[PDB]
């Protein structure tokens, strides 16, 4: 059932060939959103900025253990909503008027200053002060630096426009600006970095015009260097094998009948007589050349995933075995074979030529621990003046291909003995001659047969043009830091003798039709899918104490869920398939530990974590803007503090010192009727638990009968929203006094009141102006059409 | 290093706490034990001495 | 005792005992068993059954009759775990030591 | 007591174990491999008692 992932990889590469033009690195125009404040004025030279609920989410914590969790929930949900409005947008647009032969350019961003006349009921003495405010709203330019040390240090221009509104709005926009302009850079620095990274001079990056040099762009938080690719070593072998397999769909083998005819011609024996060499290659099949080619290439890349041969024989021999071992010895380079396989074939060769030795004794006397010395000794004996047998070998290759990539490359061996010319290269000498014949429990081979077999394993020299393109297009797309990885799945480095012998005799090489950009486009995808999980771990799970390495297996189900979810979306199918296919050899625990180490070495968590941390204190500071209040107070015969009477006619604000407080709600809700009566009889009481309240500010014209503060059904139970009422004291009616009749008529005996309430008063209209920053697109415009190489000029 | 970097550990602790507090209030009803019988015999072949 | 094939099959596929009850249920069951045993034992001490009145085979039957009568008069019929345990495995004991138990 | 409280057993069916062995132990057919045959000749009928 291993073929279910074959089509998965094929479809992954096919969908990779799709363009899928993401709109990253490219920004867009944006404007600041407008909140509501609903200000008014009770008398001369005093202006009240009433707070109005902005966002109405957040649910109370039923466990009641903590208070900070409520604020954290509010902040996180609010900024999750906010971050969706500035995904790839910078604040640039603002509502100017003009700058033409009158005073300089002035700004009208907040609510129009003309509208304040009918809202504040200004008199003639103050309306004259309005035009000067409008004409004093000049725009100031400045500079700000962007970029880190790893990137380039650049400078962008900014503006500081004035607008009318509340200070809370000013702080909100300051936070939005700080969050929205992280990891910004200019094109002239990105181009320099890209040129520095591409050392080769064949690549020519498009030259920048004068107008595009100061344009602004967005860059990733941290670059992908060789360090990230180094830490993926423990699982790299699987990726290398499956990258070779998915891109090598052909093999250049000459048909077996042709080699059979060649060998028959080269043979020095009569046709009718029997020679075992010609009767051993007749029963050979080349159906599985492709798999052996993939394994050959993998052994060429990694120096530790050496190919190991499986021998069907145990102690005795067979006519086929001797000829197949000779073919392997003469045709497969020694650097791509493991020590055990080399020693085995060397012993098989040496048994026949030895004076007295056999096969069983040479295996039984030796041990597998130190077979390298035995192999070297046998090779030295076979390379003497009495016997000479050329051993196939190969050299390294430094050549590469011009392409854009972010990692270095290294030399690899070649899966064929060719040395860039038709003539192969051996290890000892390119001559074949023997002192005597070959015999081993029978199976006589004449001296001339070996020489004849030498001339049939040659490469035709004509396919060398196609034999290297796959190869050079193989030393140009694999990172050099993966060449020291171990092996996790053993069967990827195993092949039976007959298949290897057929591959060697047939003179087959890997071939492909895909280009070079396709493979680097997949390696980049793998790196990105690792980096996403690393960043999520760093921004969610990184915590030193509190269930570190010494935690029970029970928590692993909780830990693994986020990683699985991140692995579950589109574009990560390669890593997900590789993970779920080879879970047996690579358990999830080691993968999780490796990812934790990657994220802990160094990684920017996310721009949003610090932002949420900064918003939490804001949520702490101003409760009314978020529609919540703690410590409500219940009492009869309340006493007003007379400090807020200067702004409101009737208000729910009192100053009673509490006595005998209740721990939290849902407790007073069910004690007993006529039992809680004593609690309020001894004095005012307080309910600690925070609530979800909304203030209603009403003019002195109507009433809103909430009347649901206390519901009387066999118990004095509280409500769940506790809407209050305020009546504004306006200039229209501020000398008359209200009888306070229509404030307890819609109430009950017991009154629900509030202890603390915060509002901002202003003495002069000049304090109604605040500041926001912008981008000033005129001098540092938003960029378009990112940096590209030059080709298809027309 | 911020309050967001502790969410997973907090969720682990909360899950353990809710498991404990659900186990505390669960009603216990001792089940009557049945199906007790001597039906675990051993087979084999006799020795059947010759003579 | 177990066959080699059975043990090998148990070890090949990842196998482990699995339950469905909480700790409280098990503790309550054990406490109920202990209480029933203790009540039966304390009730059986009022009547007298000396070993010299009957033979070693008849005294066992008299004990069985007394136990069943005592269980019937006072307790509510449940399962009597200890009684079933002693009944189902009385053949593996020589009569003298069964009477001693 | 243990028999009464241990109601069921949890175990992966032999069908999955055979597939896992086939994937892990990649050996060509008609090559005289005995581990596969021995695993095939098994069953899990009696898992409660063990």
């Amino acid at each position: 059932l291993d073929n279910v992932i074959k089509q998965i990889e094929a479809l992954s590469v096919i969908v990779n060939r799709s363009e899928k033009a993401d709109d990253a690195q490219i920004l867009g125009p944006n404007t600041y959103k407008q909140l509501l404040e609903h200000l008014f004025s009770p008398e001369e030279n005093v202006y009240i900025l009433l707070p109005i609920q902005a966002y109405t989410g957040g649910v109370i914590d039923r466990r009641d253990a903590s208070f900070s969790n409520f604020a954290y929930s509010i902040a996180s949900k609010l900024m999750m909503e906010l971050s969706a409005a500035t995904h790839n947008k910078i604040f640039t647009d603002y509502t100017r008027i003009a700058a033409s032969a009158l005073g300089p350019e002035i700004s009208t961003e907040g609510m129009p200053l003309f509208s304040l006349i009918e809202s504040l009921e200004l008199t003639e003495a103050e309306t004259s002060r309005l035009p000067v405010i409008q004409d004093s709203m000049v725009i100031q330019k400045s500079t700000a630096t962007v970029g880190n040390a790893q990137q380039g240090i650049s400078t962008i221009n900014i503006k500081r426009v004035p607008f009318v509104g509340s200070a809370f709005q000013q702080v909100i926009d300051q936070l939005l600006w700080e969050y929205s302009t992280t990891s910004l850079t200019t094109k002239e620095q990105r181009r320099q970095r890209i040129t520095e990274m591409v050392n080769d001079r064949r690549i020519m990056i498009q030259k920048l015009t004068l107008a595009e040099k100061p344009q602004v762009m967005r860059h990733v938080t941290t670059e992908i260097n060789n360090d990230l690719f180094f830490k993926m070593s423990p699982v790299a072998q699987l990726y290398i094998y499956h990258l070779d397999r998915a891109f090598l769909d052909g093999v250049g083998f000459t048909p077996l009948a042709e080699k059979q005819q060649q060998l028959q011609l080269q043979l020095k024996t009569n046709i009718l007589t029997a020679n075992l060499i010609r009767s051993a290659i007749n029963g050979m099949n080349t159906e599985s050349n492709l798999e052996v080619a993939i394994k050959m290439m993998q052994a060429a890349q990694l120096h530790r995933a050496s190919i190991e041969i499986a021998f069907p024989m145990n102690v005795s021999l067979s006519p086929e075995i001797i000829v197949q071992c000779f073919i392997v010895w003469m045709s497969i380079p020694e650097q791509l074979l493991s020590d055990r396989s080399n020693f085995i074939i060397a012993a098989v060769i040496w048994a026949g030529f030895s004076a007295d030795d056999s096969y069983a004794d040479i295996m039984r006397r030796s041990a597998r621990a130190s077979d390298r010395q035995n192999y070297d000794i046998i090779k030295a004996a076979l390379s003497s003046r009495k016997f000479k047998l050329p051993r196939a070998s190969t050299t390294l290759f430094d050549e590469n291909e011009p392409v854009v990539r972010r990692y270095q490359i290294g030399r690899v061996y070649a899966p064929f003995p060719v040395d860039r010319y038709g003539s192969p290269v051996y290890s000892n000498c390119t001559k074949v001659e023997l002192a005597s014949d070959y015999n081993a429990e029978g199976f006589t081979i004449r001296k001339d047969d070996f020489r004849a077999l030498q001339a049939v394993l040659r490469i035709d020299e004509d396919r060398a043009a196609d034999m290297f393109t796959t190869l050079r297009i193989m030393i140009s797309s694999i990172p050099a830091v993966w060449y020291d990885a171990e092996v996790v799945h053993y069967p990827h480095t195993a092949v039976e003798l007959e298949q290897l012998a057929a591959y060697g005799l047939t003179g087959a090489y890997p071939r492909t039709n895909h280009s070079v950009d396709t493979i680097v486009k997949t390696v980049n995808n793998i790196s990105a899918t690792y980096s996403t999980i690393a960043q999520m771990l760093s921004t969610i799970d990184l915590d030193p104490t509190r269930y570190g390495t010494s935690e029970s297996i029970d928590k692993f189900k909780i830990a693994w869920e986020n990683v699985e979810s991140v692995l579950n979306m589109e574009g990560n199918d390669f890593v997900k398939t590789i993970m779920y296919a080879y879970e047996d050899n690579f358990p999830k625990k080691d993968f999780y530990m490796m990812l934790k180490q990657i994220a802990s070495d160094g990684q920017g968590a996310h721009p949003i974590a610090a932002a949420i941390d900064q918003l939490r204190t804001i949520v702490y500071r101003e409760p009314e803007r978020f529609g919540y209040i703690d410590s409500v107070i219940l009492t009869h015969n309340p006493d007003v503090d007379t400090a807020y009477n200067r702004f409101f006619h009737l208000h729910p604000i009192v100053t009673n010192q509490p006595s005998n407080t209740i721990k939290n709600a849902q407790l007073w809700n069910e004690m007993r009727l006529e039992q809680q009566v004593e609690h309020i009889k001894a004095g005012p009481v307080r309910i600690i638990g925070p609530f979800h309240v909304t203030y209603n500010y009403l003019s002195e014209e109507e009433d809103m009968p909430a009347t649901s503060h206390i519901i009387m059904k066999d118990n004095m139970i509280l409500n769940d929203h506790l809407t209050f009422n305020f009546v504004k004291r306006e200039r229209r009616n501020n000398k008359k006094r209200v009888s306070s009749f229509r404030y307890k008529a819609v109430e009950m005996y017991v009154a629900v009141r509030i202890s603390r309430f915060q509002l901002e008063v202003l003495r002069d209209l000049h304090d109604l102006v605040r500041s926001r920053t912008y981008l000033d697109v005129s001098k540092s415009p938003l960029a378009t059409t990112p940096i590209r190489v030059v080709e298809y000029v027309r | 290093m911020a309050s967001t970097t502790r969410l997973v550990n907090d969720r682990k602790q909360l899950e353990q706490q809710v498991k404990d507090d659900a186990r505390i209030l669960a009603d216990a009803r001792g089940l009557n034990i049945t199906t007790v019988a001597n039906d675990s015999a051993t087979g084999g072949q006799a020795i059947r001495n010759v003579g």
